[PDB]
């Protein structure tokens, strides 16, 4: 009858849905790989999709996916154990080195553009006439680390100009040169702004951008991927 | 094996407990002290359970209940045999669920990312034990709890929601379905809006979060933006989850009489309680 | 520990009047204020809106669906406003009764106003599809809006329109009002046998809670990713970086397998369309073909 016939031909369909979903997730990160790089035996049911070509804004080319995977950047890891599934030891400095929690991706040496081509993150210096319109205004306030020392002052907002929201502090250290801060890892309060993430020590060590008016997705990824590795690394100096 | 990209964040430390000892992962799984809980818990839940399906004499998948103590046996245990396997598969069902959410604390100290994750899991489970635990133990009995069958639980929200009449008129329950209903609403433009501008019409370029933006006010005036989205989202599902909870706690406990006549603190206020016409005069 | 559930602060600049394309910049108004309140939580620009001719044909169309609705309401409370605001839950604009059938010949007092109203109705939604469509079509961006849309309209259509004239009376329809459509409701499950036997209403239930799951997962993802810039969601597709990465790897680690940042949307539009899919065919099954969902269930066939 109708009924038997709909609910036989849905599950059918909901069959080839799945599939098609699941090859779709697989353009990125895959072959699946051994912990050595090489390509791994078993790759599971499911194949890899033909590729897709993403045309990218402002001449900026394309992006054909699934395509060669290489991580374009040095891995200072080592193995802890003589089979597969166990933990890579840090050969370094993990937050130098930026492996572990402090990982950034190699990512385009460019800003993220917006629209109309305007590089979508300036300084609020730079962007005509954004201000802060509401809650405490950091600008000036002291930056303590989870040492409970200060490593510096706030200076300056980063702003999304398109999405109108905050996304760096840029903040002077003792020796006045500046670093980036992102917004998501600060508590602003009164008084003070303080980051658990760091200690007055490891500021420093935050990457360094090279145009003080734009910051590029590689430098964002380098920048987020250090003060993310604090949680982990810097929990020795954590009170 | 491993993505691509994998190898660089495969380091060691995270744990809540046991330091180094069940930090390593099985193919594309993290362990950790929470991976070994959540097995145990599961592997013994599940013999419980076959356990269960032969003192009722059923392999079916489609027939297979554990049912809760009856009402006589209040909040005390009972045979094994009459809801005592309910009791002890509950307790395992608690402990694989809280043990995964312990475990997801975990594998997020090693990615040094945030807790929202585990955070919105506990709601889900906070659900489950409104179900089997709060609301049984208010009401002093084990077997007001929902049995463990695949059709034998939708027997029981039949049940429970017609002894209180119509249960569409619980106002929590009303609250709750608006946010599931508008939870789907906002996850099917949240899918199609990114989609929509990484999928421009054919020949143009991948479009920007500003189209989005633009797509949006063009339609009806207002973008809540790309962080926003994600807010409220998440808001969106765990208020519906909160709800539910909340519409069941008090049914049954302050409130045990047919919810359609609760209505009725609004229609009997002085001011206008006695005016004739309308459907209540 | 901040969570980025609200902003710590917010930053104005000048109104965005937003993306030009192929839009008639004729048809947009200009911005509405800024709200502060609802720019700790998303954006505090209102405006600006786009309205052409099916923007207003909708609109006009759409209030007098609403209106039709409240002028019976108010004729019900014998013009009264304590009344009315009494018995507001209570008050009904019901379909014709089954004698007139599927005739437009019935009078005003029973079922040619839920006639009118609906007529209204179908207007407004349809004239709101297409303008779905054309503000993405002068943006240059997918139909994926108008198709996800399509999905909900179907439900709709079935409820009121497809199923009531497969069945041969307007009298099957919804009736307008808060506590009769919830009564219908469930006076629909008793008649067909309790749709919990209705596999569709299985498979809409599975959805609608996916659809909680995925978008409970989704959220928590981005904000737990937002430090290093999660939410700039195109990007990381043109350009995947560590949030893309840590995301995939929360979710690997977890349950086995995982998403990319484009492909995490294809399970998001597909969970969320499937409910009233699924849910549409449901009800149009249901008297049509199927007395009865427990006998079904008995045969399976
Ligand atoms: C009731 C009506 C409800 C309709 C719901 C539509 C869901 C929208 C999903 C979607 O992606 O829409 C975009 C999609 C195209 O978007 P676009 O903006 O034109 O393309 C922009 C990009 O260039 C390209 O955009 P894109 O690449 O993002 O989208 C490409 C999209 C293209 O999607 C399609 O071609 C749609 C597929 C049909 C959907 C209808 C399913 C009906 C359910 C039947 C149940 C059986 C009951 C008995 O590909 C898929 O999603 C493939 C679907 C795989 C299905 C598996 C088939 C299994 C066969 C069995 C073995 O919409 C449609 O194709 C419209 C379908 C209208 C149907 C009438
Ligand atoms: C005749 C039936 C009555 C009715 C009687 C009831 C009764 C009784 C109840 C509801 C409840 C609900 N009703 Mg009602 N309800 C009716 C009609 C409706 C209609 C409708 C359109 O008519 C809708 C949309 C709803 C919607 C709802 C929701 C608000 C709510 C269920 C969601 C929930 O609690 O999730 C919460 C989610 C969970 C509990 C899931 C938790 C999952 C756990 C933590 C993890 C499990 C892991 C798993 C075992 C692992 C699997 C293995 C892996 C796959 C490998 N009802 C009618 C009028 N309704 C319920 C409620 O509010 O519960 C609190 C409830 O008890
Ligand atoms: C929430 C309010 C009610 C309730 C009311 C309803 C109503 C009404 C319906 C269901 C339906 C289902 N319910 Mg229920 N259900 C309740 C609580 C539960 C709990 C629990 C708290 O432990 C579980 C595990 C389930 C599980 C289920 C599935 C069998 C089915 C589809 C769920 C789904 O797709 O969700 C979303 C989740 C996903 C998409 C992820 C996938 C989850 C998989 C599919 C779960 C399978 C669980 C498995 C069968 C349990 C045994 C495995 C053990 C490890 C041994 N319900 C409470 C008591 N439930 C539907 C059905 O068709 O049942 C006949 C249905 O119509
Ligand atoms: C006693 C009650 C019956 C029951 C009788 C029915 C009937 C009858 C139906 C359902 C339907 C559903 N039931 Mg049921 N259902 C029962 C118990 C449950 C329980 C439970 C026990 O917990 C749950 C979770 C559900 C859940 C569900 C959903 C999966 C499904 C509706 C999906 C949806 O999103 O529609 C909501 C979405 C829409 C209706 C789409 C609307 C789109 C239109 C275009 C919007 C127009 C807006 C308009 C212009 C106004 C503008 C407003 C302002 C601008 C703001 N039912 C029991 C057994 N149920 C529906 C279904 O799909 O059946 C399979 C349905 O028809
Ligand atoms: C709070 C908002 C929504 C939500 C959120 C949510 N759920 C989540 C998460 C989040 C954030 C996870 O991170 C976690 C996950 O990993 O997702 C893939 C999860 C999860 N939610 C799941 C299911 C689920 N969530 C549901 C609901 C919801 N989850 C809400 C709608 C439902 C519904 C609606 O019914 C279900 C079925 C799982 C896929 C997963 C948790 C997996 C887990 O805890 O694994 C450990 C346990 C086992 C491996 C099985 C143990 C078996 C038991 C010991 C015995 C069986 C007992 C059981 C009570 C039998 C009952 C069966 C009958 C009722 C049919
Ligand atoms: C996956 C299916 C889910 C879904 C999807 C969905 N709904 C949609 C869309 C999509 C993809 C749109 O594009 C469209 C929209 O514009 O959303 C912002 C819409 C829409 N879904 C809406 C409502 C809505 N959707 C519902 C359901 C659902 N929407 C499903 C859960 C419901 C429920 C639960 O009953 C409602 C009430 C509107 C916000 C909008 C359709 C607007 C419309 O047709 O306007 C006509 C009426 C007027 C202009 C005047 C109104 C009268 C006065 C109150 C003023
Ligand atoms: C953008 O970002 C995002 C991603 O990435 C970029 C993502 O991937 C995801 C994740 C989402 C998806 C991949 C989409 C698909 C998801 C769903 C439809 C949700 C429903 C999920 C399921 C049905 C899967 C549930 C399966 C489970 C839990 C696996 C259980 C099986 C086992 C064998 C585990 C055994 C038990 C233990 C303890 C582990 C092993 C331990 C020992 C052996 C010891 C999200 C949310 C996301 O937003
Ligand atoms: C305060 O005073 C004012 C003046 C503002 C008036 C007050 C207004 C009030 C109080 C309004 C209240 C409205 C309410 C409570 C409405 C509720 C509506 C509900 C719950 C709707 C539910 C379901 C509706 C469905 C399923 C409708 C489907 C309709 C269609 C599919 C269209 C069918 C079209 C038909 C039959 C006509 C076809 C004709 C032609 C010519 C094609
Ligand atoms: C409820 C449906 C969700 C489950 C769908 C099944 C997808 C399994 C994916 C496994 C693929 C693993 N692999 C080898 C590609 O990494
Ligand atoms: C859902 C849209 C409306 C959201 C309004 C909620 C306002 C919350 C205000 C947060 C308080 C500000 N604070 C202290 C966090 O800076
Ligand atoms: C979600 C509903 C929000 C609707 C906001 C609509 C804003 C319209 C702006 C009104 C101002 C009109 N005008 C011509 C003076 O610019
Ligand atoms: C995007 C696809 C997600 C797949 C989710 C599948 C859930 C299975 C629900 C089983 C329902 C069974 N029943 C009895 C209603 O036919
Ligand atoms: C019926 C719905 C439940 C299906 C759950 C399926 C879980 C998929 C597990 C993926 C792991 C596969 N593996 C080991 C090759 O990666
Ligand atoms: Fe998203």
């Amino acid at each position: 009858d109708l009924a038997s016939l709909a609910i036989y031909s849905f599950w059918i369909f909901l069959a080839g849905l799945i599939y098609y979903l699941q090859t779709e997730n697989m353009r990125e990160g895959y072959p699946l790989e051994n912990e050595d790089g090489t390509p791994a035996a078993n790759q599971g049911p499911f194949p890899l999709p033909k590729p897709k070509t993403f045309i990218l804004p402002h001449g900026r080319g394309t992006l054909t996916v699934p395509g060669p995977e290489s991580e374009d950047r040095p891995i200072a890891l080592a193995r802890t154990a003589v089979s597969e599934g166990f933990p890579h030891a840090p050969t370094g400095d993990p937050m130098k080195d930026g492996v572990g929690p402090a990982s950034w991706v190699a990512r385009r040496d460019l800003p993220e553009l917006d629209g109309h081509g305007h590089n979508k993150i300036k300084p609020m210096k730079a962007a005509a006439g954004f201000h802060v319109s509401a809650g405490k205004n950091p600008i000036g306030l002291p930056v303590r680390g989870c040492d409970l020392e200060i490593a510096g002052k706030v200076v300056d907002i980063w702003v999304d100009i398109p999405e109108q929201m905050a996304r760096f502090l840029e903040v002077e250290l003792k020796d006045g040169s500046t670093r980036l801060l992102p917004m998501q890892m600060v508590k602003v309060q009164s008084n003070r702004v303080h980051v658990n993430a760091l200690s007055s020590d490891l500021f420093a060590g935050i990457p360094t951008i090279k145009s003080p008016t734009e910051v590029t997705l590689l430098e964002e990824d380098k920048i987020c991927g250090y003060v993310a590795g604090g949680l982990m690394y810097a929990a020795p100096k954590r009170k | 094996a491993l993505l691509s990209f994998e190898r660089k964040y495969r380091v060691p430390g995270g744990t809540l407990v046991g330091g180094n000892l069940f930090d390593f992962w099985v193919g594309p799984f993290y362990v950790g002290f929470f991976g070994v809980a959540t097995f145990f818990f599961a592997a013994l839940g599940i013999i419980l359970i076959a356990w269960s399906a032969v003192l009722q004499g059923t392999w079916n998948p489609q027939l297979i209940s554990v049912y809760p103590p009856a009402l006589e046996y209040g909040l005390g245990g009972a045979p094994l045999a009459k809801g005592g396997l309910w009791q002890i598969i509950t307790i395992c069902a608690t402990g694989a669920f809280v043990s995964w959410a312990l475990r997801e604390v975990e594998i997020c100290r090693k990615l040094g990312i945030g807790y929202h994750i585990p955070f919105a899991f506990a709601f889900a489970i906070l659900a489950y034990l409104t179900l089997v635990l709060f609301r049984p133990v208010m009401m002093g009995a084990w077997g007001y709890a929902f049995p463990y069958g695949i059709w034998t639980h939708l027997d029981w929200v039949s049940n429970t929601g017609y002894t209180y009449g119509n249960f569409h008129y619980n106002p929590a329950h009303m609250i709750a379905i608006s946010f599931f209903f508008t939870n789907a609403l906002a996850l099917a433009l949240h899918g199609a809006l990114v989609l929509s501008a990484a999928n421009p019409e054919k020949g143009k370029e991948m479009r920007t979060p500003d189209h989005e933006d633009t797509f949006f006010r063009d339609l009806v005036g207002y973008s809540i933006g790309t962080l926003g989205i994600h807010r409220l989202g998440l808001l969106l599902s765990l208020s519906a989850v909160f709800f539910s909870a909340l519409c069941m706690i008090i049914t049954g406990t302050i409130w045990f009489d047919q919810w359609v006549d609760w209505w009725q603190w609004w229609v009997k206020l002085p001011w206008w309680a006695n005016i004739p016409g309308g459907i209540n005069g | 520990e901040y969570q980025n559930i609200f902003s710590q602060v917010q930053v104005r600049g000048p109104a965005d009047l937003g993306m030009t394309e192929d839009v008639n910049l004729a048809n947009r108004s200009g911005v509405g204020p800024f709200s502060t309140l609802l720019g700790w939580f998303g954006n505090a620009q209102l405006g600006p809106i786009y309205l052409g001719s099916l923007g207003v044909l909708s609109l006009f169309s759409g209030l007098m669906w609403f209106f039709t609705i409240g002028i019976w309401f108010w004729y019900q409370a014998g013009w009264n406003p304590a009344v009315f605001l009494r018995d507001l839950f209570f008050f009904s604009l019901e379909p014709p009764a089954p004698e007139y059938g599927l005739s437009f010949a019935a009078p005003l007092k029973e079922g040619g106003l839920w006639l009118i109203a609906s007529f209204f109705m179908f207007v407004a939604v349809w004239s709101w599809w297409g303008r779905t469509y054309l503000r993405a079509q002068a943006l240059g961006m997918g139909k994926h809006t108008a198709w996800a849309f399509l999905s909900a309209i179907w439900l709709w259509m079935v409820l009121g329109f497809i199923r009531p004239i497969l069945m041969g009376s307007w009298s099957e329809a919804v009736p307008y009002g808060i506590f009769s459509h919830l009564d219908w409701t469930n006076n629909f499950s008793l008649v067909h046998g309790n749709l919990f036997y209705n596999p569709f209403h299985g498979l809409s239930i599975a959805f609608l809670y996916g659809s909680a799951l995925l978008f409970a997962m989704h959220g928590a993802t981005i904000l737990a990713v937002s430090r290093f810039g999660g939410e700039r969601e195109l990007e990381q597709i043109a350009d995947r970086g560590t949030a893309a990465e840590r995301a995939a790897l929360f979710w690997r680690w977890t349950m086995g397998f995982n998403a990319t940042m484009e492909g995490i949307h294809r399970w998001a539009i597909w969970m969320a369309v499937l409910v009233t899919l699924t849910g549409g065919i449901g009800i149009l099954l249901s008297g049509t073909v199927v007395d009865n969902w427990y006998v079904w269930g008995q045969n399976h066939g």
